[PDB]
């Protein structure tokens, strides 16, 4: 074939539609409703926005703990794979027009845990799709303000009439296995354990 | 019989048009939706795992308790309306009766504050 | 010539001086002062902000706020 | 027994003038200047 | 606010390079974007800092060498031109095509009259190219940011 | 406990889908494959992935249930599914909203 | 708008309020349906009060403390339901069917 | 003049059957009083946020506007296009109307406060009667929401806030009859007008001033501004289910109750519509001022600008003492309120009417 990994291949409007397309972007941009996701020194980086010398606000970015009211999402820090499903949860309860942006260089990439390492996850990109990328260990908030500014230069790229793309297909199948029970795992018991009070 | 009061139209008036703007919001909410509903894979809002504990809650009576006293108190509100209202030529026995009311209440009310009938420990 | 001519009149010049010219001198002076007003004149300023605001809602998309460019040598 | 009521009544004015002092720092802060910087309008000096 | 219309696209297909001038506190060249959709064209966001040399990547193949460890020997990954595949699979409707660089601030002078005359010699293509901009939307010939 | 491990392209629930909902089940195990739009595919290469993911779930037997072989058989999902799109089959589409490069990039053999 | 289709609709209230006393599938809507036959009392003495009486009305104060009379009642009412949740396991009323002959 | 009077002669000349020409006067004003009751709201968010971002020395939203004031509008336009999320559970109308429930009569009680002796809506009788028992409302859409948002913490945090909601509504009932005792009256014009016939002399906070504080804790207790119920008890209270819509409905809800309070407070204690000076001592000093207009609208005017500064002076007082005063539990909360807001208020109405009937003279009469 000599090529590998192909790409395969895949007009009137009106003023009204197109001003009204206007006003639809302009409130996404005017809004944008981020949530404040952090388990490392990212999260101080990004709290450090939030103070009055940065002035993260004014953007009209206000922080929010709710996955639900909440188009944007903003990891950071370094993955744990036992983490993995948790982002996955996150970023699946979140509304549908939702966006990502990947702060640090142990998200967008394996980072310095890349070489000897067996529990970190190598790219956030393999879980999340990333719109804007962000490199830095750790970037400066001007970068995590320049990312923001390239975010909304990408939202304004959206359509109108091309938004049948926000949605995910069925594909299902079903088939049996041949599987062992397993016996549960421990919910709580740590203090009235019979193995505490009583020496064996 | 005849219906004649100060005025009842700015009300009915009102609710009709209060309540026939929510639906509409949500009409037009629905209708600007970017696809549809209908998500494929439905999951209820917990934090960052599975649901591992129960769907259980406690059995408590601090609600019930306070709902109590409160049922209490606004049929003692209500009855404490009309004496205030028609207080500009009444006279001093009614404030007299109502006082031996004001002061029975306190006593019950006393008698609530005293003992566990109101307690979120 | 009449009274209610008159009262038109003044209805009008209160709507355009409702509309019109009272928000341009407010977007002048807000922008103009910001940082050495009080307290209490800050809370006049946000008077000024709040008391006014269809004629804000119709002159905000059309003024711009944006620093002017410097020269260098 | 009226001791604690006077007690009470102390903490609530202690109460109620640290209450007034709060309400009188926050109106001392109003007075200063925002120390923020804006971007992309007014960048840092790389050291 | 300003009802726009369709005069940006008249401007880049007079001419074969565009220089625009947007506000960098936020995005307003995604209506421009927006607009050379709806007409039929297909955008491609590149970023201009990281591209290497223009000849190489945008006329000929390119060998890019991937960060390794130690674990991995010295490999090189045959990389072919990005406007070029581009164009081979591009058209629905075969209009054409558009190439767009975000931030053009990091960049000199001397390639720009390259891409200047590469966006002319195939007519299938163009280049816009952004500038930090002055306080106003505004549209500048590339060759007369060149020659001045 | 709801079983599941997935990434971006492979969905193995420990349940069964009745309308749009999940229930804890052990005894059935439901595959999705790709349900972002980020890989245009077919009816014979999806029908090789299922047949591949009932070799993996046949080879997989006299195991107990735990998150660690489910992610394994998950793992040689993708792979197999990497190693599909390496052999010279469908690849990406360019019609998403986001275009972002996560097995590999177009390259040439010669 | 006379009385007497005012009267009407309180008999077809107090007839549906028996019903909901006599089967009611529960205990609280028992309650539910007693409060239904004091409303239909209630709108009973509101019509009488709107068309018989005149000047000196007294049928709106004996429908205010009719409504608290009912409050407290329910309140004495939600108080002994309580305790059957602490006591018995079930809530079911054809279970209690200790206290025979 | 009348407005009223001159329309509904035009429409008689026009030639008209006196019914239906008088039928659809009302939707008018019906509509106007609503938008600028949005007005209010887009005006309120973008107060609290310059106000909030200027207390902790920083400056609010801006780049969206000329100073940012399109932010609640955008906002407002942004969380309406949101998609409706459901979680996984039955009742989707129940789901879908428990807002709707909570929405309704706190919008419902806008034909209570006036602006004026004719710029009103609804002055029958008993315009706080109105009030009380439509805000009484929302629990029960509250603890609607909550039984149909299918969770363990949201139904508890649901539960805790009814339970917080529902114990502010006897002082705050008590402090309105402390003032419909001395006012011999259930209406707002009779309340405002025994205030304004005087100045200063007759305003109702000199007279009842502990009445005016327990209202007015009362208020802040009901509105949430110092009770956090919105890190409560395991995230939030009665959140982390609905969308953007939902979201948003509650949002200018809230934002309704405060305006709906901060007006309502001045009005029965302070007084809109009013005026250190008599009116009638500059009328009889500028001419003759009974049929001439030229004064009067400017007079009205002005009665509606002293309603807008004190229900903006009350805003920010408000806003002010949200981060002021720190937080406190919802326990000590109600428990402050029903140790202090209800004994006071009984013995501050116990000597209100031992002091209408002591001296009878200065009271109303
Ligand atoms: C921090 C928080 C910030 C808050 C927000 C601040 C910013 C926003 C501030 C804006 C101001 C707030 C709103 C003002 C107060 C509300 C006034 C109102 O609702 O007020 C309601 C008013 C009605 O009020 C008064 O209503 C009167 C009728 O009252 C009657 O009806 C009333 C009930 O409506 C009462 O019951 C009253 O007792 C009873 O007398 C008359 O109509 C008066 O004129 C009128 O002032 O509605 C109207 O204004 C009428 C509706 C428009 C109709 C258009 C007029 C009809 C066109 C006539 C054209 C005539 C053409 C022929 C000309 C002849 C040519 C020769
Ligand atoms: C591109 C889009 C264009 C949009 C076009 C829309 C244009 C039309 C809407 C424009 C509205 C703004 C123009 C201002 C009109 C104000 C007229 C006014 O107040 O008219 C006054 C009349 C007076 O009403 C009459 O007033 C009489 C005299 O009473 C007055 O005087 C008495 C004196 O004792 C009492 O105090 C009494 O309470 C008080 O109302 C009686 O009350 C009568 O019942 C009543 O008919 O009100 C009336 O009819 C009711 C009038 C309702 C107006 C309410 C609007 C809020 C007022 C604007 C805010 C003030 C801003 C002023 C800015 C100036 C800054 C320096
Ligand atoms: C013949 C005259 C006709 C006049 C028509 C007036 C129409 C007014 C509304 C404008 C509508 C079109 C806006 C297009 C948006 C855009 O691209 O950005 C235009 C500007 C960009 O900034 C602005 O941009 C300008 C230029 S630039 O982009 O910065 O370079 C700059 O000058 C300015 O400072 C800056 O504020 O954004 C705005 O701030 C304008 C906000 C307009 C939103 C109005 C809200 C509508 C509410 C009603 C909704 C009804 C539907 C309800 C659905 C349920
Ligand atoms: C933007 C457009 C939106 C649409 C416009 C809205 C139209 C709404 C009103 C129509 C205008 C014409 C009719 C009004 C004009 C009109 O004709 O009314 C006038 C009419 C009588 O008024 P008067 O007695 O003043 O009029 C006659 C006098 O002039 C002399 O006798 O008023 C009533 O009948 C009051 C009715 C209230 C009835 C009691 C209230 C019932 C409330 C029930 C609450 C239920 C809660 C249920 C919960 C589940
Ligand atoms: C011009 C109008 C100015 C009006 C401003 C008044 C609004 C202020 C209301 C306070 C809201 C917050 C309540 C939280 C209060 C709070 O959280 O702490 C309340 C605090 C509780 O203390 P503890 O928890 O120790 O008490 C309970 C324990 O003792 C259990 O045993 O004490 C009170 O009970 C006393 C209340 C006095 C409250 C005084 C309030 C008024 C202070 C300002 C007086 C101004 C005079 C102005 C003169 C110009
Ligand atoms: C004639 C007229 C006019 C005028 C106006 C005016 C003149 C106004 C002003 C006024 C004002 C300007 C007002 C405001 C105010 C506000 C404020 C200022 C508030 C705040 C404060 C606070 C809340 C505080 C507190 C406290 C306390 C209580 C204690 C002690 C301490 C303190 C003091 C901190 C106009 C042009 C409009 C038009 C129409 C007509
Ligand atoms: S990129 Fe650097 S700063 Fe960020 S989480 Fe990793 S180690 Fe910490």
């Amino acid at each position: 074939p000599a090529i590998l990994n192909p790409i395969a291949r895949p007009l009137a409007e009106n003023i009204i539609l197109t001003s009204l397309n206007d006003v639809y972007d302009w409130a996404r941009l005017s809004s944008l409703w981020p949530l404040m996701y952090g388990t490392a020194c990212c999260f101080i980086e990004f709290a450090a926005m939030i103070g009055s010398r940065f002035d993260f606000d004014r953007f009209g970015l206000v922080p929010r703990n709710s996955p639900r009211q909440a188009d944007l999402i903003i990891t950071s820090g370094t993955i744990t794979m036992k983490m993995a499903p948790a982002l996955v949860r996150l970023y699946e309860q979140m509304p549908s027009p939702k966006y990502v942006i990947a702060m640090g260089a142990c998200t967008i990439t394996g980072g310095m845990f890349s070489s000897d390492s067996y529990s970190a996850v190598r790219g956030v990109d393999k879980l999340i799709p990333v719109d804007v990328y962000l490199p830095g260990c750790p970037p400066r908030p001007e970068a995590i303000m320049d990312a923001i500014v390239k975010l909304r230069k990408k939202i304004a790229n959206e359509h109108i009439n091309e938004r049948g793309n926000l949605a995910q297909t069925h594909r299902l199948f079903t088939a049996k296995h041949k599987m062992k029970p397993v016996p549960p795992i421990l919910t709580g018991q740590y203090l009235n354990a019979p193995s505490r009070q009583a020496p064996p | 019989t005849v219906f004649v009061l100060s005025g009842y139209e700015y009300f009915l008036g009102f609710l009709i048009i209060c309540s026939l703007v929510p639906v509409l919001a949500l009409a037009a909410s629905a209708l600007l939706r970017p696809k549809s509903g209908r998500m494929i894979r439905l999951t209820t809002y917990e934090s960052g795992m599975e649901p591992i504990g129960g769907a259980w809650i406690q059995f408590n009576v601090r609600y019930y308790m306070f709902a109590l006293v409160f049922v209490i108190f606004d049929v003692e509100t209500v009855f404490l309306y009309p004496w205030a209202v028609a207080f500009h030529q009444l006279g001093l026995l009614a404030f007299i009766e109502a006082l031996i009311f004001i002061a029975i209440l306190v006593v019950a009310l006393v008698y609530a504050w005293r003992k566990r009938a109101l307690e979120w420990s | 010539v009449s009274t209610e001519l008159l009262v038109l009149g003044v209805y009008g010049a209160l709507a355009g001086l409702y509309l019109l010219v009272v928000p341009a001198i407010v977007y002048a002076y807000l922008n103009a002062r910001w940082y050495v007003a009080s307290s209490f004149e800050r809370a006049f300023m946000y008077f000024l902000v709040t008391f006014f605001f269809p004629g804000l809602l119709l002159l905000a998309p059309f003024i711009n706020f944006r620093p002017q460019p410097r020269s260098l040598n | 027994f009226l001791n604690q009521i006077t007690n009470y009544a102390k903490e609530a004015v202690q109460s109620a003038k640290y209450i007034g002092q709060g309400l009188s720092v926050t109106f001392d802060h109003m007075r200063r200047r925002p120390i923020t910087v804006q971007y992309p309008y007014e960048k840092l000096i790389p050291s | 606010g300003l009802l726009a219309g369709y005069q940006f696209v008249k401007d880049l297909e007079s001419a074969g390079a565009l220089a625009l001038f947007v506000p960098p506190e936020g995005g307003f060249e995604g209506r421009y974007q927006r607009r050379l959709r709806s007409k039929g064209y297909t955008t491609l966001p590149m970023s201009a800092p990281g591209l290497g040399d223009l000849a190489a990547y945008l006329t000929q193949e390119h060998g890019i060498r991937p960060a390794h460890t130690g674990k991995e020997d010295i490999r090189v990954y045959f990389q072919p031109p990005l406007v070029t595949y581009h164009l081979e699979n591009l058209p629905p409707n075969a209009k054409g095509l558009v190439l767009w660089l975000i931030d053009g601030k990091r960049l000199s002078k001397q390639e720009f009259a390259y891409l200047a005359q590469l966006t002319q010699t195939l007519p299938k293509f163009k280049v816009v190219v952004e500038v930090g901009g002055d306080r106003v939307v505004r549209w500048e010939p590339l060759a007369d940011w060149v020659a001045a | 406990m709801l079983l599941k491990s997935t990434t971006r392209h492979v969905h193995i629930y420990a349940g069964h889908v009745v309308d749009g909902e999940v229930h804890p089940d052990t005894e059935t195990l439901t595959l999705n494959v790709d349900p972002d739009n980020e890989l245009e595919w077919n009816e014979a290469a999806l029908a090789k992935v299922e047949a591949k993911f009932r070799e993996l779930v046949a080879n997989a037997a006299g195991e107990d249930l735990t998150e660690y072989n489910l992610r394994r058989i998950g793992s040689d999902l993708e792979h197999f599914i990497r190693s599909l799109l390496m052999q010279g089959e469908i690849g990406y589409n360019l019609n998403s909203r986001v275009r972002n490069y996560s097995l590999g990039i177009p390259r040439v053999n010669h | 708008m006379q009385l007497t289709y005012v009267l009407i609709l309180a008999a077809l209230l107090f007839c549906i309020g028996i019903y909901g006393l006599v089967t009611s599938r529960n205990a609280v809507r028992v309650l539910m349906s007693i409060e239904l036959l004091l409303n239909a009392v209630n709108l009973n003495l509101i019509g009488f009060a709107n068309y018989l009486d005149g000047q000196q009305i007294k049928g709106q104060v004996f429908a205010v403390f009719v409504i608290t009379v009912a409050a407290a009642e329910a309140a004495v009412g939600l108080a002994i339901i309580l305790a059957i949740y602490r006591n018995r396991d079930t809530v079911d009323m054809e279970k209690f069917n200790l206290l025979k002959w | 003049i009348d407005l009223q009077g001159q329309f509904i002669s035009a429409l008689q000349s026009l030639g008209l059957s006196h019914d239906l020409a008088k039928l659809l006067w009302l939707p008018l004003p019906m509509l106007m009083m609503l938008i600028v009751a949005t007005v209010g709201v887009l005006v309120a968010v973008w107060l609290e946020r310059k106000i909030s971002a200027a207390v902790q020395q920083r400056i609010g939203p801006e780049y969206i506007g000329p100073l940012g004031i399109l932010a609640p509008l955008a906002d407002g336009l942004k969380l309406i296009f949101k998609e409706d999320v459901l979680p996984a559970n039955s009742d989707r109308w129940l789901f879908t109307l428990g807002p709707a429930v909570v929405v309704i009569p706190v919008f419902l009680s806008y034909i209570i406060v006036p602006f004026g002796q004719n710029l009103l809506i609804s002055n029958l009788a008993m315009g706080v009667f109105l009030w009380i028992a439509l805000s009484s409302i929302a629990p029960i859409g509250l603890l609607m929401a909550g039984y149909a948002s299918n969770n363990k913490y949201s139904l508890l945090g649901g539960l805790r806030a009814a339970a917080q909601s529902i114990s502010y509504e006897i002082p705050l009932a008590l402090a309105v009859l402390a003032v419909a005792m001395m006012s011999n009256g259930l209406g707002t014009v009779e309340i405002v007008e025994q205030q304004s016939q005087y100045g200063i002399l007759s305003w109702n906070v000199w007279r009842q001033p502990i009445g005016f504080l327990v209202f007015w804790i009362a208020a802040l207790a009901e509105c949430e501004r110092l009770p956090f119920d919105l890190e409560e008890e395991l995230v939030a209270g009665y959140q982390t289910e609905y969308a953007g819509m939902k979201f948003a409905l509650f949002y200018l809800g809230a934002y309704v109750n405060l305006v709906l309070s901060a007006l309502l407070v001045s009005v029965l204690y302070f007084g809109g519509w009013s005026f250190p000076i008599p009116l009638e001592t500059i009328a009889n000093l500028l001419g003759v001022s009974e049929t001439n207009p030229f004064l009067q609208i400017a007079f009205a005017v002005l009665g509606i600008t002293m309603t807008l500064i004190k229900a903006y002076f009350f805003v920010f007082l408000a806003i002010l003492l949200r981060w002021t005063v720190p937080r406190v539990r919802i326990d000590q909360l109600l428990d402050l309120g029903w140790k202090f807001l209800l004994p006071v208020g009984l013995v501050n109405l116990l000597l209100t009417a031992g002091l209408k009937l002591a001296f009878p003279v200065a009271f109303g009469g």
